[PDB]
């Protein structure tokens, strides 16, 4: 919808979206080490899960 | 042992003790509850130093 | 001259909010309080709304 002699402005509708998924989810993913929790056995948990 | 089983439910709005909920819930409610327990709730019977 | 639509002036607010939305959403990209007070309960709304 862009032609010479007129406005050819296209909104960055999804550029802002991807720039919102980058920081929030990148930091939540990289939040300490809470990414994994094996739900360990009661008999042994420290040796195998953590 | 492969154990064929793994869980990742401690990351998000699931089980997921996320930073926002942990911060608010702990620092307000568990702080009030701990002060109430220490003050007149008991020291050697209820939730103790250990 | 032909009359303007009575909201073109407020159209700058949306673009201002947008290019703040890029990286600097904070108002004016700066912090200032002169009469309002900040209350410390637990890291004062922890770490200023988590940075």
């Amino acid at each position: 919808n862009e032609r010479p002699g007129k406005s050819g402005i296209v909104s960055r509708d999804v550029q802002e979206t991807v720039d919102w998924i980058m920081p929030s989810l990148m930091k939540v993913f990289t939040s300490g080490g809470q990414v994994v929790k094996y739900e360990p056995d009661t008999a042994e948990d420290v040796e195998q899960a953590e | 042992a492969n154990w064929r089983e793994r869980s990742d439910l401690t990351v998000t709005v699931g089980i997921g003790n996320m930073n926002k909920d942990q911060q608010m819930l702990h620092l307000m409610r568990i702080w009030e509850m701990a002060q109430a327990v220490v003050g007149g709730g008991g020291l050697g019977v209820l939730v103790s130093e250990q | 001259t032909p009359q303007l639509s009575g909201e073109v002036y407020g159209m700058l607010d949306r673009l201002e909010a947008d290019r703040g939305k890029r990286t600097g959403i904070t108002d004016r990209t700066r912090g200032l309080d002169q009469n309002t007070l900040h209350s410390n309960q637990a890291a004062m709304s922890v770490n200023q709304l988590m940075t």
